[PDB]
């Protein structure tokens, strides 16, 4: 598990990382099988303990897509890339829009409900899960651009359309 | 709202001499010159007597001076954020559009006593593009409650809706 | 005790502090937009002023090797300087803030010696750590953090923290902000075909009336400069004079905003109090009075409310109100809020020094 | 009995509490984002302060390691929408653009003190408890967190305090469900105090209290209503009135 | 030593400076609208004036190739010079030849000679041209206004190194602002047709302006390689030009050629601006006029500033000039100015005598 | 080619030496046939430089 108590330059704290041991399991040992998958994760660092969590996923066992499963297995990087984008300009060693990190965990928790359908792509997809960020980003945009002008409205419209992008490697 | 419609109707009933008197009073206050004070009182005081929700003295004075200078024709549904915003679709996006947009957007940081010159340049931009109609009643209603955020939000939203067409 | 300075200053149309995009800085106060001048800009302008050069005994730079080299006629001491500093832990290069004479003399003598690299680095680190004797260092503090990733494991560092004795707040406008844009076109001396329609530029400028707040702790200032006391009084007087008559050097070659403050208030307290809440409601100009008079009236009203509010008979506070030739009184109608209204800046400095202690400005101008 | 303290305080642009990423702390309320000051900052701001240093006291009020502290401090919340701002700075060399976060907001603070717990923790002493209550009131009135104060000298004082003696604990955060919108004929603090007034104008219609404003600058109730039992323009007089109601002690 | 000039000048209805839309420039001072004239326009008017004809020599253009070709006369030479300039570092992004070059006019011959060298190639010629350009800063206009030149690092040859091409300015000019509330006006015009066989609009305004100029003597002397006679001649010619030159815009329609009604020349170690004298706008009364009231408020502010701040061990010396003593200074003081002069020539003589002692003819004979 | 000629004459707007007093004249047109409209014009007088 890759959970931590802080958000460093290469990490963004969102929630339990239930999507990490999915590409390996569904392609090497266990494969597709109807049932309930129990995941137990225990983060650690040298001799220090961090956190333990568990989860249950309802799986039907309907094939698998290599590219989509690989993209799902690499989502912390996508969330970090979404967070690190600054409000304007490009600066070196920039934390980037800290308000997004405050709303990321709630969206992740809401998305995690349809974990079984997201894993097997039955009715849930990456674009379907991308919708959960819209209301929170709209709320954040009012705080970020508190002006009653045309430029502020255009900036809010541009800001609303942010979403994570799947990166396979 | 009743009180503004009759005010605009009375303004539209004026003749050349009163229009010139108001024209020569542009950029001035209500108190320093007596003929302008008398004309404004004659046009305004009975309306304030009859109707309690009549426009305030400052807004009425500003609207009277603007009408005297520009003399547009009253028409419902021809508000400023629509004509400005339909005009802004014919300029070069890279250079001219930001220059016009800044002048249109500067109105949000001024009070009713400093909104003569920017409105003058906006109406001059309108006149340069062969515009003959404007909604004076709506403009007065917006200017009366300019210190409220929803009013400015609706103003900008109307501008954007007219521009994106 | 605590010395509190409040200033009201009106500036001509200019651009003193600008952001990355090249626009005057702004902030939100009371729900409305105000112009802003940053605190570090004011501190830098005061530090490098003509009224403070007698106490400018500190340098903040990353090019220490050049300074060490300049303390030598013909000896080659550049590469060894960089190597020693790298073993120190300054491996982008870290900014170092400390006194000039100490670094020059001690670095020259230690570096040029024929000793081991580790021992020389340790001695250089000790000299850098112990070089905290300068009025600017005492006023602004210091925080040095060597990089433990790429530093020699043999060397060990000591305490390098200096607690500040000065607090400066961001200057905010007493009214709403009115940004303005000026369009410029560059001309060509020699006639010819010329360009097309022309390259119109954009320069952003604004004018506002700012309220400035400064706080100085006398005990911490004395402790920072060791048991010396006259130097602290000289520093306080020079800081007051510099803050009175210095402006940031922004676009001053095109916007000569060399205006002077119209009202200063100096108070002696035990706890810090800020009068910014006097301008939660923006100041609106009417046909009577001007911006400065209304700002001073609102400030006086808030000061009277605070004095008649949180008041303890066991610790009364006093202060002096200074206006040029007594042109802007504080208690316009009846209130005598201030005690010793003064119409001259030098008299105000003398009164402040006298209250601090048995100090004459002439006597303290020797440390 | 329980003593409840409500404070309204406006702060100048500053950063009094930030998270791991350096941005000011925030919260969600009324469908919008609001500024937040943590409870464990106001505590340890009132505590460990030189002013507050005026049967061992300072432990009965705030316990340490089954002490059963008698003081409860809530999370400071904003009465409007959060407006974070970014300052761009560079460092000179006298021989790389960085960004910092800051914000300005008006905060509503809530404190609660259990009198019986305070008396029991002091082993029956009743004058010492009253002295502790007065000292805590004075310290909370004149203390701010020591954040980036050297760069943001935010030393503002509260503009309104209300002391209540209700039978059950309750906070008036529901008076700020609708964020405050500033109008020309008023300011932010006045509108916040009016919103607070139109939350005790109700409730009673569908206890006693003491109101304090500096020199009666902002009076509770935008009318000649009796929503406040007493209006006091001095902090020491407010402390004296509370001391009298506690059972008649002299400050 | 700092020389400060304050001028009060009333203008007839005209359009001296206009924006992209054709309206006179405006600003917000003290919460009210004022007419504005940009500092660049004033600087260009003073530079390109008859009174400044002798003390010229600086050229600022994008067309160095044309001048280089004209210097020789029959060599073609356009393409080779353009290639050398492109290799030098003059950015050509967006296919626009730009990055205006400012340098002395007597170094063009050196550039033409260097370009016409067949022994050298192209990189060496570019380096020589860059070295020549970077060391041509010996004209009074360049010494006054200053110069900045940053060639881009994308199109220049990698084997080209630039030296320091920066000269600090010795002159500071502030934007002209009106002492009253601006009243822009609209003129309706029609273009008639002679052969028998609509309505336009223009903007104009009238206002009274306050102008502020500051000159540093030491920096001007240092820029001109220690030539004191040239610096004195430059100061005198600058005073004459600033007194007797106006911007040339729409002048064929509005012949606004008015002269200043009051000039104050002061010598001080620090710069002070008297713009805060007009935070309260001037309102005309029936028993006076605009110029007299403006001068009265200026005198009041000058007296307050002199009795409030300037009173130190260092004295301040100034002269006041009005045409034939038409407009005296503050009637209630009658002592602000150490001398009242009724002619411009004796004023210039007094300044030249005060600087270091200089005769007008002797400094005129320096160029 | 070049079609620009520099003007050799400079003129200024003629302004008054006193305060202007605009005046209004009321005119009513008559009819030459009897049987079963107030007008407004402007004028002024001034001294010019």
């Amino acid at each position: 598990s890759k959970i931590k108590l802080m958000s460093n330059d290469r990490y963004t704290f969102a929630d339990r990382d239930w999507y990490s041991p999915l590409f390996s399991y569904l392609h090497a040992e266990g494969n597709s099988r109807q049932g309930k998958l129990w995941l137990v994760g225990f983060a650690s660092d040298k001799a220090k303990s961090i956190d333990i969590w568990d989860k249950i996923i309802e799986l039907e066992g309907t094939d698998t897509n290599d590219e989509l499963l690989a993209q799902l297995a690499n989502r912390a990087t996508a969330l970090n890339a979404m967070r690190k984008k600054p409000l304007r300009g490009d600066f070196k060693k920039s934390v980037g829009t800290p308000q997004i990190a405050d709303i990321i965990p709630h969206a992740e928790n809401r998305i995690a409900i349809n974990a079984g359908k997201m894993t097997e792509n039955r009715g849930y997809s990456w674009q379907d899960a991308d919708t959960e960020y819209g209301e929170l980003l709209t709320k954040v945009a009012y705080s970020l651009e508190p002006a009653q002008t045309v430029d502020a409205r255009l900036k809010r419209g541009n800001f609303i359309s942010r979403k994570p992008w799947p990166i396979i490697p | 709202n009743r009180g503004t419609v009759d005010f605009i109707a009375s303004l539209e009933n004026l003749k050349e001499g009163d229009l010139g008197i108001l024209r020569k009073l542009r950029g001035a206050r209500l108190d320093e010159k007596l003929p302008g004070f008398d004309l404004f009182s004659a046009l305004w005081w009975p309306l304030r007597q009859k109707n309690q929700r009549a426009p305030k003295r400052e807004v009425a004075w500003l609207i009277a001076k603007l009408f005297a200078e520009f003399r547009f024709e009253q028409r419902e549904g021809a508000t400023l954020p629509i004509l400005m915003g339909g005009i802004c679709r014919k300029l070069e996006p890279k250079k001219e559009l930001p220059r016009v947009l800044a002048r249109f957007d500067q109105l949000a940081s001024l009070d009713i006593m400093q909104m003569e010159e920017p409105l003058s340049v906006i109406m001059g931009i309108l006149r340069k593009h062969q515009q003959v109609c404007l909604d004076w009643v709506g403009l007065t209603d917006v200017l009366s409650f300019w210190e409220q955020e929803p009013v400015k939000r609706e103003w900008s939203d109307s501008f954007i809706k007219a521009y994106k067409i | 005790m605590l010395i509190e300075i409040h200033m009201i200053q009106n500036h001509s149309p200019a651009n003193l502090n600008r952001d990355d995009l090249g626009a005057p800085k702004t902030c939100y106060f009371g729900g409305v937009l105000r112009s802003r001048i940053s605190s570090q800009c004011i501190k830098r302008s005061i530090r490098t002023s003509n009224d403070f050069k007698a106490l400018l005994g500190g340098v903040r730079t990353r090019r220490l090797a050049d300074l060490i080299q300049q303390e030598a006629g013909e000896t080659e001491c550049w590469k060894k300087a960089q190597e020693i500093l790298n073993k120190c832990g300054f491996k982008t290069k870290m900014l170092v803030f400390m006194s000039k004479d100490k670094i020059k003399d001690l670095a020259r003598i230690v570096l040029d010696n024929s000793l081991g690299l580790t021992e020389a680095a340790q001695q250089v680190a000790n000299v850098i750590a112990q070089a905290t004797l300068a009025p600017d260092i005492a006023l602004c503090g210091r925080m040095l953090e060597p990089n433990d990733k790429d530093k020699d494991k043999k060397v060990k560092w000591s305490n390098t923290t200096v607690e500040a004795a000065l607090q400066v707040a961001h200057a905010i406008s007493t009214h709403i902000a009115r940004p303005e844009i000026d369009y410029f076109v560059a001309a060509d001396d020699v006639p010819g075909e010329d360009a097309g329609a022309g390259h119109i530029g954009e320069s952003m400028f604004a004018s506002a009336c700012f309220y400035k707040y400064f706080s100085i702790d006398w005990e911490q200032l004395v402790k920072n400069l060791k048991g010396d006391t006259n130097l602290a009084a000289h520093t306080v007087g020079a800081f007051l004079l510099a803050a009175a008559k210095t402006n940031p050097s922004g676009k001053q070659n095109s916007f000569a905003a060399h205006n002077y403050p119209d009202g200063i208030l100096v108070e002696f307290k035990n706890s810090p109090i800020s009068y910014a809440n006097a301008f939660v409601r923006p100041v609106s100009v009417v046909k009577e009075s001007d911006l400065v008079e209304q700002s001073i009236g609102q400030l006086s009203n808030y000061v009277n409310d605070i004095r008649l509010g949180y008041y303890d008979e066991q610790s009364p506070v006093i202060g002096f109100w200074f206006s040029p030739n007594n042109r802007y009184p504080l208690g316009y109608k009846h209130s005598k809020l201030a005690s010793r209204n003064i119409g001259n800046l030098n008299e105000l400095v003398g009164a402040v020094l006298d209250y601090i202690g048995g100090f004459k400005w002439e006597e303290v101008q020797k440390s």
